[PDB]
C-alpha cells in the first residue's frame, strides 16, 4: 500500500463523515469490508497536512505510525501463510491458574458454609440395650 | 493476493473479543451455580438420610 | 517374456494348490454325507421307535 | 472364495460400467440430439 | 457463556482449564441428578409402624430422622435469601483486566489490519502515481536508491541490486 | 444406621501459581477453622447422647 | 423375569408367556411396552426336554412339531392396538444364538418366518472393528421408514444408498487397484460411514443426536478427516451441540423434522466447531 | 531419475516384486548422499506399490 | 459354583469336544454358563505353537475397559482386528499366492505372523518333553510387546524370533544369535 490517505474535505471526498461507517471492496473476489469512521478517524491523527500529492487530494502519514500499520498487516500475512500461527492474536494466556483456584475456593467455601448450618445436632436418641429398650 | 491474506486472516480472528464476555459471564454465573449447588448438595444428604 | 513366464508358473502353482483343496474338499464333502446320512435315518428311527 | 470372487467380479464390473456409462453420457447428446431436453 | 472459552487455551494451560472443567461437569453431574425426580422417597412411617412389632427403636429412629429434616430445611430456607470471597474475587478481577488488555491489544492490531485495507483500496493506481511523489512518501527506498545510485556510480539499473544472482554475478 | 457427614469427604485446594497463595491460604485455614471446631460439634453430640 | 438354569424346564418353558401376560396389561390399558426374551432357544430345549421326558415322539433334531405354535402362539401377542381398544403397543425383540453362523437351521428358519425383520450379528465384523457388529445387509426391518423419522429418513437413505455402494466396491478396492476419484469419494465417504456407526456399550444417543452426527457424516464433514480421528470428532461434536446448541436439538424433538433454518443452523454449528478445532486432516 | 519397467495385470509371480524392491534400494541409496530422486514408472502394479 | 456374600469359588474347568466338534450339544450348553473362555485348536498346535489357544473363539467379560485399562483394551482389540484381517487372506494365500497381495496386507500378513509366533509359551510342566526352561511373563510386558510389534517396531527382526521367547528382549537375542 502508499502513504496516500484522502484529504476528508468534500472538495475532494464527498460525504465522509455524514455517516458512521465506511466500506470497502476488497481482493479479486470483491469481498465487503465495513470499517468505523473512528477506526478510519484514528489515521488521520497521524496524517501530516505539510505532505500533498496526486493534484493535491492525498495527504502522508507519519513514518513510524505508517511502518506499524505495514508491520501488523505483515504480521497478519505471514500468520496466514505459515502453519504454526497462533489460532488468536489474544497472546500467552496466563490467566487460567486463578480461574481455577477461585473455582475450586468458591467450591470448597460452599460446601463448608452448608456444613455450618447443616449440623447443628441439638441432641440425639441413641438406643442402648439394658436402658432405652 | 495481499488484500486477501490480510482479509481471511482478519476473518479468522474476528472471534477474538468474545473471550472477554465469556469471563465476564464466568463471574455473573458461578455465583448463581453455586447457590443452586448447595441446595443440590443439602438434598442429597436428605436421599442418603433416606436410603440408609 | 518375464513376466509370461512368471504367470505361467503361477498359473502351475494355482492349478496345483487348487487340486489339493478339491482332494480336502472331496474328503470332507463325503464325511458330511455320511454324517447327513446317519443323522437323518437314526432321527427317522427313534420316530419310529418313539409310538 | 465364494463371497470373495462375487464380490471382486461385482467390483470390477460396477467400475468398467461406471467409466462406460460416464463416456456414453459425455458423447450421447452430441450423437443423438433428437433426445437433448436442452433443444426441447 | 464462558464454557466456550476452550479453545483459546493453550497446551501450556491444558490441564488446568481441563480440572476446571471436570469441577464444573462433577457439579451438574450433582444438581440435575438432585432436582430430576423432586422428591420420591418421602418415607410413610404408617406402614413400618404396622409391619414391625418392636415399635421401640423405630420411634427413636423416627425422632432422629423428623430433628434432623427440620434442620435441614431450616438451613435450606436459610441460605434461600461478605469478604471471603473478595481476596479470590480480586484475582478474578485482575484476570479481567489482563484479558481486557489482550482482547485490546488484539483489536488493535485488527483495526491497524482494517486501517490497512482501507488504504489500499483508496490508494490510486500505482502506476496512474507520479514515482517521484512516491518516492517522497516513502522513506525507506530513499534510503535504498541513495545506497546504490548516490554512493556509487557504478551499480546496475535494476530493482533489486542487492540480490544473490546480482551478488554472485559481482 | 444414621447418616452423619463425614467432613474429610471435604477437600482443600491445590496451588497452581504464586498469585493465588494469599487467597488458596485464606481457604485452607480457615477450612481447618471449619473442620476441627465441626468435629468438635460433633463429637460433643456422640458424648451428650451417652452422658 | 429370570428363568435360569437350575430353574426347572417348566419354568423355563412359562417365563416368555409370563413375560408376555406381564406386557398385555400395558399393551391393553392404553400403555406402551417392550420386551426382549433372552436366550430363545433356552425355550425349545426345555420343550424338547418336556415332551421326550413325557415320551411325546420327537422330529428331527429330536424337536417335536410344535415348535412353530410354541412361538407363534408367543410373538403374535406383540400387537398394535387400534383407537377404540386404547391404543397401546407391545413390541417384541427375540435373540438367537446359531452354531457357526448355520441359519438354514429349524429354529432360527422358524423364528425368522414370523418375524417382520432381522438383526444379524457376524464376529467377523465383531472384531474388524464393527462394534455393534451388525450386518447391515442381512439385516432388515419389512415396517422400514413407517417407524422412522423424517428427520432421520432424510440422511438415512442417502446413508443406506452409500453404504451399499461401498460394500459393492471395497472387496474389489482392496487388492491395491487404482481408480478415479468418483469411486475414491464412494470408498472415503463409506469408510467414513462405518467409523460413525462404532458406538461403545451402554452409551446410547438421542435422536437428535444422531441426526446432528449422521448429518456431518452425510453431508461430508468427515471424507478428508482420517478415520481413527472420528472417534472423537464424535465425541467432542455431541458436547458442542449439548452445550451451546441445545435449542437445535429441543426443535428436532419437537418438530421432528429438519426445515431450511435447522437446516443452516447445524450447517453453521458444524462449520464453527471445524474451525475451532484441529483434527489429523 | 528412476524409471521403473513394470505390468498391469496381475498373476505375474514377483517380478514386479522385486522391480520395486530394486527401486526401493536405489531410491534409500542415493537419497541418502543427498540425490534428489524423481519417479517414473511403466504399470499401475509399480504405483500401487510405491504410492504409499 | 458361584461368588457369594460368604466366599468366592473362582472355577477352571477342561470341556472336551468331540470329533472336533464345537456346535457338540454338551459344549454347546456349556459354553452358556462361563465367564472366561479359551478355545484350543488343533491347526495351530500343528504349526507347532504351545499354547495352541484361538485367540478369536477364545472371549471373556472382563475386557471391557471399565475392568482392564484403555490401553489393554485397545490393544486387544487391534491384535484381534490384526488376526481376523490375516484369516480373511488365508483362501487367496493358498490359490494365488502372497504376490497376488498388496504392501499393505503383506505387512498385515508380517504382523500377524509375528503376533502368532509371539504368543506362544514354553511352561515349566513341558520341560520334560520340550528341553526349554519356562517363562512368567507380567501384563504390561506383554501389553508393551504387543504395541510394539503393532507399530511396527520389530518389521526388521525374522518370523522364527518370536518362537517361545517370553517378552522381547529374548526374542531380540535370539534375533541377534540368529543373525549369525
Amino acid at each position: 500500500m502508499l502513504n496516500f490517505i484522502p484529504k476528508r474535505c468534500p472538495s475532494v471526498s464527498l460525504l465522509f463523515g455524514k455517516r458512521p461507517v465506511q466500506r470497502i471492496e476488497v481482493g479479486q473476489a470483491r469481498h465487503q469490508l465495513e470499517i468505523p469512521v473512528e477506526t478510519i478517524e484514528k489515521i488521520y491523527e497521524g496524517v501530516d497536512s505539510r505532505l500533498e500529492y496526486h493534484n493535491k487530494d492525498y495527504n502522508a502519514m507519519k513514518w513510524k505510525d505508517f511502518m506499524k500499520l505495514k508491520l501488523d498487516a505483515y504480521h497478519l500475512l505471514e500468520a496466514s501463510q505459515s502453519e504454526t500461527a497462533a489460532k488468536s492474536a489474544l497472546s500467552d494466556l496466563n490467566w487460567f491458574s486463578d480461574l481455577a483456584d477461585i473455582y475450586s475456593g468458591q467450591q470448597t467455601m460452599a460446601e463448608m458454609d452448608v456444613a455450618l448450618k447443616a449440623q447443628g445436632e441439638q441432641k440425639l436418641s441413641y438406643p442402648i440395650q439394658g436402658k432405652n429398650i | 493476493m495481499g488484500e486477501e491474506s490480510v482479509y481471511k486472516q482478519m476473518k479468522k480472528y474476528a472471534t477474538d473479543t468474545k473471550c472477554l464476555d465469556y469471563l465476564s459471564t464466568f463471574r455473573t454465573e458461578v455465583e448463581d451455580q453455586i447457590a443452586n449447588y448447595k441446595v443440590a448438595l443439602v438434598s442429597q444428604m436428605r436421599r442418603q438420610l433416606t436410603e440408609r | 517374456a518375464s513376466e509370461q513366464s512368471a504367470r505361467m508358473s503361477a498359473m502351475d502353482n494355482a492349478s496345483t494348490n487348487a487340486g489339493e483343496m478339491i482332494s480336502s474338499l472331496t474328503l470332507r464333502y463325503n464325511r458330511a454325507r455320511q454324517a447327513k446320512i446317519t443323522t437323518e435315518l437314526v432321527e427317522i428311527i427313534s420316530g419310529a421307535n418313539a409310538l | 472364495s465364494v463371497k470373495f470372487m462375487d464380490q471382486k467380479r461385482s467390483g470390477e464390473e460396477t467400475v468398467y460400467f461406471k467409466k462406460e456409462d460416464e463416456a456414453l453420457l459425455r458423447n450421447l447428446l452430441a450423437n443423438h440430439p433428437e433426445y437433448d431436453p436442452k433443444y426441447s | 457463556s464462558w464454557m466456550s472459552l476452550a479453545p483459546f487455551v493453550a497446551p501450556n494451560n491444558a490441564a488446568a482449564w481441563r480440572k476446571l472443567r471436570d469441577g464444573a461437569q462433577e457439579v451438574q453431574t450433582v444438581i440435575e441428578r438432585q432436582s430430576t425426580p423432586g422428591k420420591p422417597q418421602q418415607i410413610d412411617w404408617a406402614k413400618w409402624e404396622s409391619q414391625i412389632a418392636h415399635k421401640d427403636i423405630l420411634n427413636c429412629l423416627k425422632t432422629f430422622y423428623t430433628n434432623q429434616v427440620q434442620i435441614l430445611d431450616r438451613a435450606l430456607g436459610a441460605l434461600e435469601t461478605c469478604e471471603g470471597a473478595e481476596k479470590g474475587w480480586a484475582l478474578f478481577d485482575a484476570a479481567l483486566s489482563a484479558c481486557a488488555k489482550s482482547v485490546e491489544k488484539s483489536e488493535e492490531l485488527l483495526s491497524n489490519g482494517a486501517r490497512a485495507l482501507w488504504v489500499s483500496c483508496s490508494n490510486p493506481p500505482v502506476w496512474k502515481v507520479n514515482t517521484n511523489e512516491w518516492l517522497d512518501s516513502d522513506q525507506y527506498w530513499q534510503a535504498f536508491v541513495e545506497k546504490h545510485h548516490f554512493y556509487s556510480q557504478y551499480q546496475p539499473g535494476v530493482v533489486d541490486p542487492e540480490a544473490p544472482q546480482e551478488v554472485e554475478a559481482f | 444406621g444414621f447418616e452423619t457427614i463425614h467432613e474429610n469427604s471435604i477437600k482443600p485446594v491445590a496451588p497452581l501459581s504464586e498469585n493465588s497463595k494469599g487467597f488458596v491460604e485464606f481457604v485452607n485455614t480457615q477450612l481447618e477453622i471449619t473442620k476441627a471446631k465441626l468435629r468438635n460439634a460433633r463429637l460433643t453430640a456422640f458424648a451428650h447422647a451417652f452422658v | 423375569v429370570a428363568a435360569t438354569a437350575s430353574e426347572a424346564a417348566p419354568l423355563q418353558f412359562l417365563a416368555p408367556y409370563s413375560g408376555c401376560a406381564m406386557g398385555e396389561w400395558f399393551r391393553d390399558s392404553g400403555r406402551h411396552c417392550v420386551i426382549i426374551y433372552d436366550d430363545l432357544s433356552k425355550q425349545a430345549t426345555a420343550y424338547r426336554q418336556m415332551s421326550l421326558l413325557l415320551r411325546r415322539p420327537p422330529g428331527r433334531e429330536a424337536y417335536p412339531g410344535d415348535v412353530f405354535y410354541l412361538h407363534s402362539r408367543l410373538l403374535e401377542r406383540a400387537a398394535k392396538m387400534g383407537d377404540k381398544s386404547g391404543g397401546g403397543s407391545l413390541t417384541a425383540l427375540p435373540v438367537i444364538e446359531t452354531q457357526a453362523g448355520d441359519v438354514s437351521a429349524y429354529i432360527p428358519t422358524n423364528v425368522i418366518s414370523i418375524t417382520d425383520g432381522q438383526i444379524f450379528l457376524e464376529t467377523e465384523l465383531f472384531y474388524k472393528g464393527i462394534r455393534p457388529a451388525i450386518n447391515v445387509g442381512l439385516s432388515v426391518s419389512r415396517v422400514g421408514s413407517a417407524a422412522q423419522v423424517k428427520a432421520m429418513k432424510q440422511v438415512a437413505g442417502t446413508m443406506k444408498l452409500e453404504l451399499a455402494q461401498y460394500r459393492e466396491v471395497a472387496a474389489f478396492a482392496q487388492f491395491g487397484s487404482d481408480l478415479d476419484a468418483s469411486t475414491r469419494q464412494l470408498l472415503t465417504r463409506g469408510t467414513a460411514l462405518t467409523e460413525l456407526l462404532k458406538q461403545r456399550q451402554y452409551s446410547p444417543m438421542k435422536n437428535s443426536v444422531q441426526v446432528c452426527v449422521l448429518y456431518c457424516g452425510v453431508k461430508g464433514y468427515l471424507d478428508p478427516l482420517d478415520p481413527k480421528e472420528i472417534s472423537r470428532f464424535e465425541s467432542l461434536f455431541i458436547d458442542y451441540i449439548n452445550a451451546n446448541h441445545q435449542d437445535i436439538l429441543k426443535t428436532i424433538e419437537t418438530e421432528k423434522e429438519l426445515s431450511e433454518k435447522t437446516e443452516a443452523k447445524l450447517r453453521a454449528a458444524v462449520d464453527e466447531f471445524v474451525a475451532m478445532n484441529e483434527f489429523k486432516k | 531419475a528412476v524409471l521403473a519397467l513394470s505390468s498391469d495385470k496381475g498373476l505375474c509371480g514377483g517380478v514386479n516384486s522385486f522391480v520395486a524392491k530394486q527401486a526401493r534400494i536405489v531410491i534409500k541409496e542415493n537419497e541418502m548422499a543427498g540425490n534428489a530422486v524423481q519417479v517414473y514408472g511403466v504399470g499401475d502394479k509399480i504405483r500401487s506399490a510405491l504410492q504409499r | 459354583i458361584t461368588t457369594t456374600k460368604k466366599g468366592s469359588i473362582t472355577s477352571v474347568q477342561a470341556v472336551y469336544v468331540p470329533a472336533d466338534d464345537l456346535t457338540d450339544p454338551a459344549p454347546a450348553t456349556t459354553f452358556a454358563h462361563l465367564d472366561a473362555t479359551t478355545v484350543l485348536s488343533r491347526q495351530i498346535a500343528e504349526l507347532g505353537i504351545y499354547p495352541a489357544v484361538d485367540p478369536l473363539d477364545s472371549t471373556s467379560r472382563m475386557l471391557a475397559p471399565e475392568i482392564v485399562g484403555q490401553e489393554h483394551y485397545d490393544t486387544a482389540r487391534a491384535t484381534q482386528k490384526l488376526l481376523q484381517d490375516y484369516k480373511s487372506l488365508q483362501d487367496i494365500i493358498a490359490i494365488l499366492g502372497m504376490d497376488e497381495l498388496s504392501e499393505e496386507d503383506k505387512l498385515v500378513v508380517s504382523r500377524a505372523r509375528k503376533i502368532q509366533r509371539f504368543l506362544s509359551q514354553p511352561f515349566t510342566v513341558a520341560e520334560v518333553f520340550t528341553g526349554k526352561p519356562g517363562r512368567f511373563v507380567e501384563l504390561p510386558e506383554t501389553i508393551k510387546s504387543a504395541q510394539t510389534i503393532l507399530r511396527g517396531e520389530c518389521d526388521d527382526l525374522p518370523e522364527m524370533a518370536f518362537y517361545m521367547c517370553g517378552g522381547l528382549e529374548e526374542v531380540r537375542s535370539k534375533a541377534v544369535k540368529m543373525a549369525q
